[PDB]
């Protein structure tokens, strides 16, 4: 029998102590993360509104070739 | 003048619709295959309760 | 508020505003117009020619997209003239405030130059 | 100094091409 | 008796200076703002012209510099760091892109990728050689400024990732016309709303407008995409450490594992694809050309609802192969990134820094705990994710957002050292 | 003018079981038809 | 020599994603045969009946219609759910040739004719997600009695 379970070895050992470790490893940082939120959000609009406006000048001056 | 034509239909063989859409076998089957297990779903117990 | 948050609001508004979107929403023009080609196809158009009195939904913020540039180049300049900031990025700021005073300008006017054939001709 | 009119400069000009095509 | 090849091709590239200066963020601003007017006027400058408005650029930069970092396994870079090398594996991929580039836009001029081979004139092949030429040497000398610290290492990645930013938020406010075939509608799903209530009594059904528009689709896809932006910041922020030793510690990297692999595994799945529809049991395929039969249509990706609702059991060959990578074939990247334990061990020993606790000899076996568990949650759960995501169909970003948003992490990290620079002062 | 249609109501025709067969007849005319005869 | 006539069973009626059916009657007053091939329905623009929208399949009948006879073909077909509250140019052609092969088309009609977890899976449930934001609101919320002065 063991020797059938030689290939159910490796999956158990490695996700049940991947598992393990990564609990006893990356203990949680919620607070911290509340700091981070808004920035997130912040950020990621900010960067995107400057794509956001700067198309603005190139829809137009395509018209002159293409909106003949 | 003439009516529409609703073509060429498959006439199913009775078996053949009763293998394809037969519901009572089930009803009656149910039962057919509890005497399997009678003596030693019984004894189990009751020889766990004698000593447990 | 503080003033310069009214006055960001006001800058906010005088875009969409001077954009006509007072227009777009009861007169509701599309972006662009499409016209004929001679195979017969249809080529959009961004400005409606002729009609002075006559936007494009489009149209309207790119006009007055530049002219925010132009309103804001300006402010960047009159900014850059501290002495606090490093040179290094007070000659920028006499680059970016100046090509957006004189850029935003020059867009504008070939855009009217666009809108009317015969303009200033 | 430099790297700014190295980085901007010709490609700006650059497009000249697609200005006249 | 390939090193040899560096010598001819070498120092004749421009290069930069490093400053010998104190730059801050403030000042730093220009320069990365000049990147950014170039890589988005890239963007925005190119019926046929009018699709173009809605084709190499990055995409070399990214690749000839994967590949060299994966011809650098069979130990070829351990040739090593060292003065008369201090960046050459780098400066190869400068050239080796440079003409794989210029040998993919003559390919394409010679297929005529737009345009008959002749008749529309000669000189667009010199047009064209010149504008990609220009274009991604300059781009790559814009990352090489911002690695040179004058920005802050990569920039095309922020690049893309601003892309991703246009391209994903953009659809959400943009008030540019479109047309069903009924009249007047908008590209900026939700402000629709705003008219349609001056169109409507009908609430419910100017609600279920948010659940149906099947093109610049609905915005239920980006409830969906916003859900998950939120979300993943939870897994990337966690990081993990140890002690080091000449109140100091080394932070173990987490997810830097997923960095690299997704690239690959969707690339090759796609890849195979084309190839197979290309040179054609094996498979079959609809109208974007689509699968419909053989082995590849029992693979294809159940993207669709509708593929749920017609039948669960074949979403189970899909993920065999494309969570199975993820699970055993990416193990492999020890090598791509280069980080064995005996390489891992090698670089601390080039650091010259060892553990607390343990001898830094046996060290390999204290590590090695660490080193092959790192690749499961660290990688293969952002391949789970990506997937969740698109076929809950939030916009482009199973690819996008996990890049991006990390992207996004290392920039606030990087504004909170310096603008907490302006909150402490 | 008659318009007719033949349909057949049974979702499985099944040797053995009841087939039902639907004739309706619509007179589209302006005036009436007289000795209408279905013959099948 | 043909006349056609179409009858629609249900009335002329909009469903969205269900069975419109109507009757084509075919009445040949010539005096060859006729071979009625094919009956199509299409959606078209109303501005342009140019443009297809949406192409029903096709009847091929293939029925034999001879002099002073006429026939009667049922047709049906479902209006994509998306059509719901719009004018479609409703067009229904039936295709026939005569014993000599020539090809005639008759446009019998020309004209312009006018799931519960959708509300379950958010809108419903986002009052739930509420239920946790009562409770926790109340946990935290309720500390915010602690800076009295004495």
């Amino acid at each position: 029998m063991d020797q059938v379970m030689q290939f159910v070895e490796p999956s158990r050992q490695f996700v049940k102590d991947s598992i393990r470790l990564v609990k006893r490893c990356t203990k949680p940082d919620r607070k911290e993360f509340q700091k981070i939120a808004m920035a997130t959000a912040i950020g990621f609009a900010i960067m995107g509104f400057i794509g956001f406006f700067v198309k603005l000048i190139h829809i137009p001056i395509n018209n002159i070739i293409v909106g003949g | 003048g003439s009516t529409s034509a609703p073509g060429q239909g498959g006439i199913l063989a009775q078996r053949e619709f009763d293998r394809r859409f037969s519901f009572l076998d089930w009803a009656a089957f149910g039962v057919m295959t509890l005497p399997s297990i009678g003596i030693p779903l019984l004894l189990w117990y009751s020889s766990k309760r004698k000593y447990d | 508020p503080s003033a310069m948050t009214v006055y960001a609001l006001v800058v906010v508004s005088y875009f969409l505003i001077t954009g006509g979107i007072i227009y777009d929403v009861i007169v509701e023009p599309p972006s662009v117009g499409s016209m004929t080609d001679e195979h017969g196809h249809q080529r959009p158009v961004a400005f409606l020619a002729y009609r002075v009195n006559g936007q494009y939904i489009m149209e309207g913020l790119a006009s007055s997209f530049l002219f925010t540039m132009g309103g804001l180049g300006f402010i960047i300049l009159d900014r850059s003239n501290a002495p606090n900031i490093p040179k290094l990025n007070r000659f920028l700021l006499l680059f970016i405030g100046f090509v957006c005073v004189l850029l935003s300008f020059f867009m504008a006017r070939v855009f009217m130059r666009m809108k009317l054939p015969g303009y200033l001709m | 100094p430099v790297p700014v009119l190295v980085m901007s400069l010709l490609f700006i000009a650059s497009v000249f091409m697609l200005h006249i095509w | 008796i390939f090193l040899e090849v560096i010598k001819p091709f070498c120092v004749i590239l421009p290069e930069i200076q490093k400053p010998e200066r104190k730059i801050q963020f403030k000042e730093k601003v220009l320069w990365t703002a000049i990147t950014l007017f170039i890589f988005l006027v890239c963007c925005q400058i190119p019926f046929y012209w009018m699709r173009v408005i809605l084709e190499l650029g990055i995409s070399p930069i990214v690749t000839s510099g994967l590949i060299m970092q994966l011809l650098a396994g069979a130990k070829i870079i351990e040739v090593g760091d060292t003065p008369k090398d201090r960046a050459l594996f780098n400066g190869a991929q400068k050239l080796f892109g440079m003409i794989i580039t210029i040998g993919q836009s003559i390919v394409y001029v010679m297929t005529g990728m737009y345009g008959d081979p002749s008749e529309m004139g000669a000189g667009i092949c010199l047009l064209i050689t010149i504008q990609l030429f220009v274009a991604g040497l300059i781009v790559l000398l814009l990352d090489e400024l911002l690695q040179k610290g004058y920005g802050l290492g990569s920039g095309i990645s922020l690049f893309i990732a601003t892309n991703i930013c246009e391209t994903i938020v953009w659809k959400a406010f943009s008030p540019t016309t479109v047309n069903t075939g009924r009249g007047m509608e908008f590209e900026g799903a939700i402000i629709a709303l705003f008219h349609l209530l001056a169109t409507r009594t009908d609430k419910v059904r100017a609600l279920r407008e948010a659940f149906y528009r099947q093109n610049l689709p609905n915005l239920m896809n980006l409830i969906a995409t916003i859900f998950v932006f939120a979300v993943v910041i939870y897994f990337q922020g966690f990081r993990v450490d140890l002690p080091i030793k000449s109140y100091n510690t080394y932070p173990i990297k987490l997810f830097y594992t997923s960095n690299i692999p997704i690239i690959l595994q969707s690339a090759l799945v796609s890849n195979l694809y084309v190839i197979s529809q290309m040179l054609s049991l094996l498979g079959t395929w609809s109208d974007r050309a689509y699968p419909v039969g053989g082995l590849c249509y029992y693979l294809s990706p159940p993207e669709s609802f509708g593929s749920v609702l017609e039948d669960p059991v074949h979403a189970v060959v899909y993920i065999v192969f494309m969570l199975g990578s993820c699970a055993f074939f990416s193990k492999t990247w020890i090598e791509v990134s280069g980080s064995s334990a005996k390489d891992v061990a090698k670089q601390l020993k080039e650091q010259q820094m060892v553990m607390r606790g343990h001898r830094e000899t046996s060290m390999v076996h204290e590590l090695n705990r660490y080193i092959p568990t790192a690749a499961a949650f660290g990688g293969l759960c952002i391949g789970a994710l990506s997937v969740l995501a698109d076929f809950l169909g939030a916009i482009g970003s199973g690819t996008g957002i996990l890049l991006a948003v990390t992207i996004i992490y290392q920039y606030f990290e990087i504004f909170v050292k310096e603008q907490s620079e302006v909150g402490s002062m | 003018r008659l318009l007719a249609s033949k349909s057949l109501l049974n979702r499985y025709a099944v040797e053995g079981r009841d087939l039902t067969l639907q004739y309706n007849i619509y007179n589209v005319g302006s005036s009436a038809a007289l000795d209408v005869e279905l013959s099948d | 020599s043909a006349d056609t006539t179409i009858l629609f069973v249900k009335g002329e009626d909009f469903p969205a994603n269900n069975i419109v059916k109507f009757l084509v009657g075919f009445t040949n007053k010539g005096t060859e045969d006729f071979i009625v091939e094919s009956l199509d329905a299409s959606f078209r623009y109303p501005q342009d009946y140019q443009f297809y929208i949406q192409n029903f399949t096709a009847l091929p009948l293939n029925t034999v219609v001879p002099p002073q006879r006429q026939a009667t073909f049922e047709y049906s077909f479902i209006p994509a759910e998306p059509m719901g509250g719009r004018p479609f140019g409703l067009v229904i052609n039936l295709n026939y040739k005569d014993l000599n092969g020539n090809v005639f088309q008759d446009a019998v009609f020309n004209q312009t004719v006018t799931d519960g977890e959708t509300i379950f899976m958010y809108m419903f449930l986002a009052g739930l997600g509420l239920l946790v934001i009562v409770g926790l609101h109340q946990l935290l919320e309720s500390r915010k009695r602690k800076r009295p002065i004495q």
